[PDB]
């Protein structure tokens, strides 16, 4: 179903660009693992910086996970999630700590967590 | 106390594939390797030597809160044994609190007890 | 062997192959950038050579062919080594030659004096019985002059006051990316030159005795900088060839292990078929 | 029978250390083959140096083997074996050649064999 | 034209992995990295849109003769799409010649037609 005529051009482009960024981040890890991230070019550092946040934002808190963690779950519409991922890709949240993207619902809750963390 | 231990072990096992490539690795990478080595040393156990949970939680807390990061790897077993010995003469309140309420004691008291033990511990 | 162990072996070898290929790719760009720095170094050295080849002949100075800079027990060696490993015998050749020559000519540790640039050099010298004067742990992969300008000035200052008998630099040039050879040379007291003078007044407002003491140190510093750039290029080439050979060896091991695994599992498949046939027959 | 209360801590620690060193040497084979000996750390170089000598010292000349080779053979007590392996692990015999440890009895015969070879 | 197309695509197919650092001038950058990328761009095709063999010959000849060297990679597909319409509007003689003779038309006429189309194209 991931086709431009089925989910929409915006959704298709956002999903494809997220996949491209994650795939690019996949190869750079060994170079980052041995040599410092300073060895990477300017664009590669931004790619890593945004890929970490994309990976953490892919996670979500479930309603059924209450018995495990105690944190209430959330429901995220597809429009909300594509808007949040588009904003992350364009880079309007590059200054927030990466830990604020973990186990979170909508993109506004990420800002809320960052403010609770002292941003 | 187990949540941070799981993450530390996962990071150590992820980054251990790069240990063969020299020593000049990223500072965070050798920090993770140093933490993982001490974690592996801590998880070691002898034969027919069961350990109470009220002591397992304390030793795991000491490992995962960084109090063990300056003891060398070769001394981890002796550090654990001496800590178990020390917890019987001092810090019985922490053991009683854990054994009764099934929860971690106050953070200040546990840190103070760990520092007091580390002060008298001898390092080779 | 066990198929599980074979698969884990193959996967680890593949991961190592990927890492080594990435290393070689990085080293290629580093060499490409270092060659341009060497080419940019060349003109200044050529100008200084054509300038100092004639005015050197004359009266004494701070660094003329005097060999009397307290000519006792205090000669210094400039050792250039890499900071990271994975270059093969690159650092080892220089270290071995330095140790051999210094152990031969120097009888007592007081006679010993060396300066080293590179973490492996510091490590080896500290493991041995060597006196360290100054050291640089790390430098950029494309170092500017200012990165070692102060250190070269310190070496010239230690040549002053007689605390250096004579200066020796030990490093590696590259004939090409594949060939690297060790150089030992005797730099500051300026043994030999050639006469090509067409000069009467060019920057001659100070006298011969007044210009030498300032001019010669920058000449030596430029030579040291060029030697460092050449050594960096040699280091990058050595890492290139080492990583390429490592990738080749890893791919050979991958091929052999994959062949072994494929030959192994078909025997188990045929044994299963034989068991099925025997079970069907027995009924 | 390999327990601390049966053979003693002196024996048990030596046996366990020998096993650990041999396991590490077995693990190092792939990285040695695909990266070269000079790429190992000084710890792993020492591990290989000790492990090869330990493996060679594990060999022995048998009395019944005199029909195959002219060597008469020897009988080595447990105390002698433990002491010899402890001394090898302590690094006392690092300067002797590798093949001097093959097919001998007590740790002394290694010394006389090295002297016969010319050390 | 298939012979030149095969060589260009193959050369790109052994030199794509070196794109981590473009260098060595014509041996890598100007020809192998550029022509191969343009070939990969032109070999892409949309779903359920087969095209006539004559149009394929036109576009692949344009690729191989270097007429696409100045066009950036992102505009190659739009260039091809507009070129098909330009052909359908102005190159009936060339299309009929190819369709009737199974051979390329006059090289000078083909080159002038390609240049005439390239005059009207806008890079965006």
């Amino acid at each position: 179903a991931l086709a431009p005529e089925i989910v929409g051009e915006e959704h298709y482009q956002v999903a494809r660009k997220v996949q491209q960024t994650l795939q690019r981040y996949k190869e750079l890890q060994d170079i980052i693992a041995i040599l410092g991230m300073d060895e990477l070019s300017d664009e590669d550092k931004l790619v890593v910086h945004r890929a970490r946040r994309i990976q953490f934002f892919l996670s979500q808190n479930f309603h059924v996970a209450e018995q495990f963690t105690g944190q209430p779950g959330s429901y995220v519409p597809v429009k909300e999630t594509v808007r949040g991922f588009k904003e992350i890709l364009e880079g309007k949240y590059d200054h927030l700590p990466e830990d604020a993207f973990r186990l979170v619902g909508r993109i506004e809750e990420v800002v809320e967590k960052a403010k609770a963390m002292g941003v | 106390v187990a949540g941070t231990l799981r993450l530390d072990l996962a990071a150590y096992r992820e980054l251990e594939a790069f240990a063969q490539f020299g020593s000049d690795l990223d500072k965070a990478t050798q920090a993770k390797l140093a933490r993982g080595a001490r974690t592996v040393e801590v998880l070691k156990q002898d034969l027919h030597q069961p350990i109470p949970v009220e002591k397992q939680v304390l030793i795991i807390y000491a490992l995962t809160r960084g109090f063990l990061d300056d003891i060398p790897v070769e001394d981890v077993r002796r550090f654990e044994k001496e800590f178990y010995l020390f917890l019987d003469q001092n810090g019985q309140h922490l053991l009683e609190h854990i054994r009764t309420t099934k929860d971690l004691p106050n953070e200040d008291d546990l840190n103070k007890a760990i520092e007091a033990f580390k002060k008298t511990f001898v390092v080779s | 062997a066990s198929l599980r162990d074979i698969k884990t072996r193959i996967n680890a070898t593949k991961k190592t192959s990927q890492i080594t290929k990435a290393m070689e790719m990085v080293s290629t760009s580093k060499l490409n950038r270092a060659e341009q720095n060497a080419k940019s170094f060349v003109p200044y050295m050529e100008k200084i050579q054509e300038v100092v080849a004639n005015v050197a002949l004359g009266a004494g100075g701070a660094s003329h062919p005097m060999l009397v800079s307290r000519p006792v027990k205090k000669t210094g060696y400039l050792v250039i080594t890499s900071d990271r490993g994975l270059a093969g015998a690159y650092n080892s050749n220089v270290l071995r030659l330095v140790y051999q020559t210094i152990q031969k000519r120097h009888a007592s540790p007081d006679e010993y004096a060396i300066i080293v640039i590179g973490r492996v050099g510091l490590s080896f010298f500290r493991k041995r019985n060597m006196p360290v004067i100054l050291d640089i742990t790390r430098l950029p992969d494309q170092p500017s002059f200012a990165d070692i300008k102060e250190i070269a000035r310190k070496t010239v200052g230690l040549f002053a006051d007689g605390t250096f008998d004579e200066l020796y630099m030990y490093y590696n040039h590259y004939v090409s990316a594949i060939q690297q050879e060790v150089t030992e040379r005797k730099l500051l007291p300026l043994t030999d030159l050639a006469e090509n003078k067409q000069r009467t007044v060019y920057e001659f407002e100070p006298s011969q005795e007044e210009i030498l003491d300032v001019l010669l140190p920058q000449y030596a510093e430029s030579l040291i900088y060029g030697a460092l750039l050449d050594a960096k290029a040699s280091e990058h080439a050595a890492r290139m060839t080492a990583m390429k050979n490592a990738t080749d060896n890893a791919n050979e091991l991958i091929r052999t292990l994959t062949l072994s695994y494929n030959r192994a599992r078909q025997a188990a498949i045929t044994q299963e078929i034989t068991e099925i046939v025997a079970g069907a027959n027995a009924l």
